[PDB]
RNA sequence: CCAGGGCUACACACGUGCUACAAUGGCGCAUACAAAGAGAAGCGACCUCGCGAGAGCAAGCGGACCUCAUAAAGUGCGUCGUAGUCCGGAUUGGAGUCUGCAACUCGACUCCAUGAAGUCGGAAUCGCUAGUAAUCGUGGAUCAGAAUGCCACGGUGAAUAC
RNA sequence: UCCUCCUAAAGAGUAACGGAGGAGCACGAAGGUUGGCUAAUCCUGGUCGGACAUCAGGAGGUUAGUGCAAUGGCAUAAGCC
């Protein structure tokens, strides 16, 4: 976890992107390479396509997802089973 | 000798007998008995019933056995229904805090039949 | 006893005032309470059933019956006429005593009692609830721990439907989550 | 009821911890002490207390400014 | 050249270590005895705040000066009275701190709660001839952060060799 | 050798190397008598408990049971205590 006196972490380009999507008011997805960014409350209800290494998996920001990083909802290593 | 969830032993000291409750350990039992004023040495059997009630309300202050089990199960179910990474690790029965999965994790993965 | 009198005044009055009842014999009265203890482990051991018998004789007032098997099932390794359970029927002042002790001094002690189910009405008003631990009753020493050995209690009512029986039970401030 | 097969059913006075007293007929053989009763239980009064069912956005506005 | 990922996966098998299964011990209180070494975008006293990790303010020190830094086993008193137990401390939840642009994948630590296997280990197999084996702590390099590894240093300290 | 059904043609009887099955016993209670009771199988509710154990209620009416093969019978029970 981060320190509490530092505040929550987000990229500047992601914050500009989500504020552009708020002033634009649309619900079209936006593809990001910013897995290390904490989900903010203004992002709720818009699908974000987070990079997992190959592709961009679209995750829908719910109310309960508002504490975690974006990359926590994008699995990087695929594994099904050894048989 | 009857704290609303369970029963406590009578021949243990009051700190160790208080730690039988789900939700208190060493430090919380020390703090509870420091608030209620009972010495840590004396057994439960020498205590009297008004003092057991003045213990009971301070144990009733904290979150203990029933709503603590509800809280823990609700948080783990919240993770598993969230779709996060720790949710999937709680799902498949694998270590969650980034432990070694290649060799060890024989607690979380279960006893080794195969 | 006391809850019988609380019935005869308040609950009879209430169930005249909320359902239209033409008569005072239209009200649901609660007929009996049966405490069944389906031990099932008597296919090999015998004294464990004779311990569950003393268990229901302690929890209830009177001595239980020992219920034998009605048909033989090869799936369960029981035979025709093996004493597989035990049961108590209590009615009258004894069910009113047991019902007052159940509603007041036992039902808080079910160890995270979050509120028992109100959908357990079978269809004709009879309610059935299953306790998992017999230590919730104050009759148990806890220096004589034998087994977990829970039971199921079935309140049988003379109500016709679910809602009349639930009115009769919740009139007694029955928990009902 | 039949005579000797049933256990003795004595009227005792159980005492709740919050201050209630309750005379019951029971077979424990002695007087008995309680902790929780029909009064002064966390379910029976109305203090049932479900937890926050998501305090996440409240956690974000409490943590960060 | 760059961003993100991976080298950290996990039905399984082996190698080498750490921690245990307790009473020659666990916990609480009081008190004694070391050696070696490092330190300048570094070591960081005293005082205050915080349960703690740490935070604030801040002298000294390129050092036999100052700091890291109270050595731990030991000892004296009490307590547990052989239980999976006041053993064990894995796993998991919540709340944090710090480094760092950044701690999800994937850091270390703190505090609260949780309390798993394990009651000395099969066939087999290893090290050790004296300040040694065993046991207890400390320090350093790499290092923004991240040792149960490696390299060193001292405390106590055997048994046996026909 | 004995028992039940069909062939067997609505009294009885009736053959075949015709079609199907059983017996060579059991029980001092499984006999006598008095008093009482009434099934199988589903649905729903309920601790372990689960399709199927025990409990409660409804459906249903003899689809059950008879110490043993089949037929006939059986509630006034010949069934169950």
């Amino acid at each position: 976890p981060r320190s509490l006196k530092k505040g929550p972490f987000i990229d500047l380009h992601l914050l500009k992107k989500v504020e552009k999507a708020v002033e634009s008011g649309d619900k079209k997805p936006l593809r990001t390479w910013s897995r290390r960014s904490t989900i903010f409350p203004n992002m709720i209800g818009l699908t974000i396509a987070v990079h997992n290494g190959r592709q961009h998996v679209p995750v829908f920001v719910t109310d309960e997802m508002v504490g975690h990083k974006l990359g926590e909802f994008a699995p990087t290593r695929t594994y099904r089973g050894h048989a | 000798a009857r704290i609303a969830g369970i029963n406590i032993p009578d021949h243990k000291h009051a700190v160790i007998a208080l730690t039988s409750i789900y939700g208190v350990g060493k430090t919380r039992s020390k703090a509870i008995l420091a608030a209620a004023g009972i010495a840590e040495d004396v057994k439960i059997s020498e205590l009297s019933e008004g003092q057991i009630d003045t213990l009971r309300d301070e144990v009733a202050k904290f979150v203990v056995e029933g709503d603590l089990r509800r809280e823990i199960s609700m948080s783990i179910k919240r993770l598993m229904d969230l779709g996060c990474y720790r949710g999937l690790r709680h799902r498949r029965g694998l270590p969650v805090r980034g432990q070694r999965t290649k060799t060890n994790a024989r607690t979380r993965k279960g006893p080794r039949k195969p | 006893a006391k809850l019988h009198d609380y019935y005869k005044d308040e609950v009879v009055k209430k169930l005249m005032t909320e359902f239209n009842y033409n008569s005072v014999m239209q009200v649901p009265r609660v007929e009996k309470i049966t405490l069944n203890m389906g031990v099932g482990e008597a296919i090999a051991d015998k004294k464990l059933l004779d311990n569950a018998a003393a268990d229901l004789a302690a929890i209830s007032g009177q001595k239980p019956l020992i219920t034998k098997a009605r048909k033989s099932v090869a799936g369960f390794k029981i035979r025709q006429g093996y004493p597989i359970g035990c049961k108590v029927t209590l009615r009258g002042e004894r069910m009113w005593e047991f019902f007052e002790r159940l509603i007041t001094i036992a039902v808080p002690r079910i160890r995270d009692f979050r509120g028992l189910s109100a959908k357990s009405f079978d269809g004709r008003g009879n309610y059935s609830m299953g306790v998992r631990e017999q230590i919730i009753f104050p009759e148990i020493d806890y220096d004589k721990v034998d087994r977990v050995r829970g039971l199921d209690i079935t309140i049988t009512t003379t109500a016709k439907s679910d809602e009349e029986g639930r009115a009769l039970l919740a009139a007694f401030d029955f928990p009902f989550r | 009821m039949k005579k000797d097969i049933h256990p003795k059913y004595e009227e005792i006075t159980a005492s709740c911890s919050c201050g209630n007293v309750m005379k019951i007929r029971s077979t424990v053989g002695h007087d008995l002490n309680l902790d929780v009763c029909s009064k002064c239980h966390p379910f029976f009064t109305g203090k049932q207390r479900d937890v926050a069912t998501g305090g996440r956005v409240d956690r974000f506005n409490k943590r960060f400014n």
